[PDB]
């Protein structure tokens, strides 16, 4: 999320025991990086 | 004739006059736009 | 104690030539504290350049000053028939306000 | 309009004193800075003393404790009083804020 010029990113690695879909469980994503981009963003695309 | 190169060289000898001497020039330009500040000064603390 | 070193002591030039007066100070002069005076023979001191960059009021645009620190330089881009006079520079960056010895513009 | 007329110069014996006159026209001496400028024959200019309009005054080290500059607002005149004169004090004194020059022989 990018608000007030700051590009908030929250992240979480986690071990899983599954091969199909999103598991039943709870955890959070603490902040990792804040970037003072100050640039509007309206699109994106992932990189494999 | 009437076609002159707009570019010419400095002649720097150590014998040239003090006003005719090389001077390394550093221009420090600052901007403070709506983006957040990113480059600050390392204030030093006291004990606890 | 600031002694202004003017060079050369004499300068002979023809009209239309560019005349440069050099003015060096024994100590670096802060904020270009250099004033230029041209003294016609039998005439009182006449200010030419103030602050080494600001010309006096009504002085011709042919007069020009240059330099910083321990260098002050007065330029007359196009010599004039009445420009053959003694030019003395004065440095007022210290309480003992001192002037240069004067450079004579010859023919 | 603007003119600064010098007076009080002349030939003086050694160790004597002198009082300069500098009549200003069109100017407010008490409201603008004033200084006296001497020039020995064949030399450059030498700033001796200056007087701030509010009243502050200063003198060059060569004239320190020997010179005294003051102004008569009652006449709007600039004065430069020198004492304990000598041979080296011979110079052309013109008063500026320039004036016409006043040769001092001693």
């Amino acid at each position: 999320k990018n608000i007030d010029g700051y590009f908030k990113i929250y992240s979480k690695h986690t071990p899983i025991n599954l091969v199909r879909d999103l598991p039943q469980g709870f955890s959070a994503l603490e902040p990792l990086v804040d970037l003072p981009i100050g640039i509007n963003i309206t699109r994106f695309q992932t990189l494999l | 004739f009437n076609c002159y190169f707009p570019l010419q060289s400095y002649g720097f000898q150590p014998t040239n006059g003090v006003g005719y001497q090389p001077y390394r020039v550093v221009v420090l330009s600052f901007e403070l736009l709506h983006a957040p500040a990113t480059v600050c000064g390392p204030k030093k603390s006291t004990n606890l | 104690e600031i002694v202004l070193t003017q060079s050369p002591g004499t300068v002979s030039l023809s009209p239309g030539e560019r005349a440069t007066l050099s003015c060096w100070a024994s100590q670096s002069v802060s904020a270009s504290y250099l004033a230029w005076y041209q003294q016609k023979p039998g005439q009182a001191p006449r200010l030419l350049i103030y602050g080494a960059s600001s010309r006096a009021t009504g002085i011709p645009d042919r007069f020009s000053g240059s330099g910083s620190g321990t260098d002050f330089t007065l330029t007359i881009s196009r010599l004039e028939p009445e420009d053959f006079a003694v030019y003395y520079c004065q440095q007022y960056g210290t309480t003992p306000r001192t002037f240069g010895g004067g450079t004579k513009v010859e023919i | 309009q603007v003119q600064l007329q010098q007076w009080g110069a002349g030939l003086l014996k050694p160790s004597e004193t002198l009082s300069l006159s500098c009549a200003v026209y069109g100017g407010s001496l008490s409201g603008y800075y004033w200084s006296w400028i001497r020039q020995p024959p064949g030399k450059g200019l030498e700033w001796i003393g200056e007087i701030n309009h509010f009243g502050s005054t200063g003198y060059n080290p060569s004239l320190k404790s020997r010179v005294t500059i003051s102004v008569d607002t009652s006449k709007s005149q600039f004065s430069v009083k020198l004492s304990s004169v000598t041979a080296a004090d011979t110079a052309v004194y013109y008063c500026a804020r320039w004036g016409q020059g006043t040769m001092v022989t001693v």
